[PDB]
């Protein structure tokens, strides 16, 4: 029974520790974070959740998602002062659906998107993102490309991009600066494996591929 | 005897191209590292099935996979015969993603890099958790595979994914102590149960 | 490909056949180019 | 000791298996030290 | 498994000699063109059968051909065993009838001069019409083929008459790679069904 | 198939050590004149039944003798496998009595010095007499021979007496034109239904 792979597989590990930075980027940032992070959900980008899911070709599950945000305080503030209260407005954006490039992106809105309320001072935010991939299950793996052009990437589905799980400061921006450590955790719930592979040996380098060395 | 994948049969879609396309087969060696080919990838430029692969947008196949490895008596040699479901292969020492020459090798199929990796990342030692049969030249002298539908999607695009991947790879090298000398690897792929829609342009 | 024992012989060898079924039939019974007289 | 004709190949090899059986249990699953991020 | 000829059973005449008479077995080479025995010339002189053949003016009997090959599994070879009926030879290039010394062979036998047209004319290609076995070592070591009484008339002279030919011949020749190796040709005829009436001197 | 001792199968004694223990496989080769195993002295030191010999006064067991010969096909020769019933040994040329060494071999076994004469004023062209079996590599690889309890005394000591002896013999020697080549002779012997009272010191 604990054996079972509805057992087996959910375990909440961490796939994306984003300390993301809360300020005000839009004095003078070029390419990081502004105020937010936009993390498309793949499964593959810590190595102990991503082998124990390359056991599996395809894996039909509700994917749980649990939110744990810690903000501490920046070092160029280097001073502690109590820790604010910050809400942050979780979106899912599915596939096909737009990314935001902002805090205050317009997207936020999310007229047809999925987004969730939570604060710091509250215990983390658990929900469940429904299996939504057009496929039947969840192609970890693709032999084959996305397009049906040359230069497409060799590994990608154009099915089972999750989405992108973008979370912000929807408050304003603070004087004192504060790094936001948003841990997502998955909780694969269902598990409904299929045709077994062996276990990755050797170490990866990138997330995308299965390239060796 | 075949060795179904799971025990299953395969069948056509809940709610012609069946002939055996023999592929050219390849020279077994002492140093040959093994030989992989992607379904439909490695049939899809011959026969019937070959222009269906280009005449559909959208199809399904399973495959009896037979390979026949005609062998003297006094020859030696195990061959993993696995088809693997959905093998995204690796390349050594690179960050890249392999690109389509190294992947859509057509009829001919591609060589093993690193086989004992699998040229993936994992280890063939466990890769007979796969479809797998043994051409063991003691004892077996042609094995037979057969696959059922393998794709999360219902029906897909052939000539953008492999869904199988045969894999035939020594474990054991070739002995006869005249290095090696002729056994070759007759893969004969029948696609049974086909089934094609979306009739769009032969692409 | 062949493969034979080191030991065996290298150059192998097959024969054919020809028969027909059942529903074979012949019509038009006519003097055949094999042989003739001279 | 292995015995081989004087034709075939000197050098034989043999190839080693494992699985469970139906009485195979396990419990207090854990991170491997298989693979690891760096 | 027995091959009888055109599938019936010897038999007796409608209104002792059944020892298997195994002959000189004859070296097969690969240049070994082939081997044709004449019956019951093959048994005119050999055994109680081969007086019988003296001892009688008038002889029926059918034959039970037993052709053996001990080889070893890794020789080459298959030869058609053939008992022509009522065979004819000719020689080449030559008008003239052949005579006694090229047809009254005796035990041993008389070797094929042009075996490829059967040295009478015909081919050998379509002599698999005739009571036939196969001799391929790959599967058959040893044939044997069932032989009726053969003659237009019922019961005739042995001496002046032979009714079946043997001809073992190599459609494919030897291999072992030592050129050619032992491999002897056993042919064994066991006279079965014997009758043998009209009791005179022995010619 | 087994060839039982006299067509009886063995049993326990009328009013743990069933290992199969294999011993180190002897060399044959061309020039092997042969080699006996004193039973249980080619099993007084080895295993649980070994150290039962030792910790027992008395004892009594059979034998299920396994010969496994494992060879090519293209191998030749045939071992006179005997389990001669009391072998009383002899010395070639001289009248003392063979001493300690020449019979108490232990696990090894005593190679023989004249074994056509079996070593002891007999012949070994009679010895099929005894239970005996052949490991003729044309068609046997691996022969086997079950041995009840063999000796006048119901249950006697095994530290100084030999009830069986197994005796492989090359009747015909070794032929695979490399002079000889690996065979090895796999001797593993399992004492079945085996019983041991007088518990003592272990002697």
């Amino acid at each position: 029974s604990e054996t079972l792979v509805e057992n087996f597989l959910s375990r909440a590990a961490l796939v994306s520790k984003r300390s993301f930075e809360y300020k005000n980027h839009t004095s003078s940032e070029a390419r990081t974070d502004k105020n937010f992070y936009k993390w498309t959900i793949n499964t593959k980008s810590f190595v102990q959740l991503r082998r124990k899911l390359e056991l599996f070709t395809y894996l039909r599950f509700d994917a749980e998602i649990t939110i744990l945000t810690t903000v501490a305080v920046g070092s160029n503030n280097s001073t502690y002062m109590g820790l604010p209260d910050l809400t942050l407005q979780a979106m899912f954006v599915p596939t096909g659906a737009l990314t935001p490039e902002k805090q205050d992106s317009f997207h936020w809105q999310s007229g047809s998107n999925a987004s969730v309320f939570f604060k710091v001072s509250d215990p983390p935010a658990r929900m469940t993102i429904p299996f939504m991939c057009i496929n039947s299950a969840y192609s970890v793996f693709y032999d084959g490309f996305a397009g049906f052009e040359k230069n497409g990437l060799y590994g990608i589905n154009p099915a089972d991009t999750i989405g992108n799980l973008c979370v912000r400061i929807v408050n304003e921006h603070q004087p004192i600066g504060f790094t936001v450590t948003v841990r997502v955790y998955m909780k694969p719930k269902h598990i409904k494996a299929w045709a077994p592979r062996p276990p990755r040996t050797l170490p990866y380098m990138s997330i995308a591929n299965a390239n060796y060395k | 005897n075949y060795c179904c994948a799971y025990g299953e049969w395969p069948n056509y879609l809940p709610d012609a191209t069946d002939r055996f396309y023999t592929l050219k087969s390849v020279k077994w060696e002492t140093e040959s590292t093994g030989w992989w080919w992607k379904l439909p990838d490695a049939l899809n430029n011959i026969g019937m099935f070959g222009q269906n692969v280009q005449h559909h947008y959208l199809y399904r196949s399973g495959f009896l996979i037979h390979v026949q490895c005609n062998a003297t008596k006094f020859h030696q040699g195990a061959l993993l015969v696995v088809a693997i479901p959905e093998h995204q292969r690796g390349a050594h020492n690179t960050t890249t993603s392999p690109g389509f020459d190294d992947i859509m090798k057509g009829e001919e199929g591609g060589t093993f890099n690193h086989p004992y990796v699998l040229d993936d990342g994992t280890s063939l030692a466990c890769a007979t958790i796969f479809p797998h049969q043994w051409i063991n030249l003691r004892t077996n002298n042609s094995a037979t595979i057969v696959l059922p539908w393998m794709n999360a999607a219902p029906m897909d695009f052939p000539l953008r994914h492999n869904q199988w991947t045969l894999a035939i790879i020594p474990v054991v090298p070739l002995g006869t102590r005249t290095v090696s000398s002729m056994v070759p690897i007759t893969v004969s792929i029948a696609p049974m149960c086909c089934e094609f829609n979306g009739l769009r342009h032969a692409i | 490909n062949l493969i034979v024992p080191s030991e065996s012989s290298n150059t192998c060898s097959l024969i054919g056949f020809v028969a027909a079924k059942d529903d074979f039939s012949l019509r038009l019974m006519r003097d055949s180019p094999d042989i003739g007289q001279l």
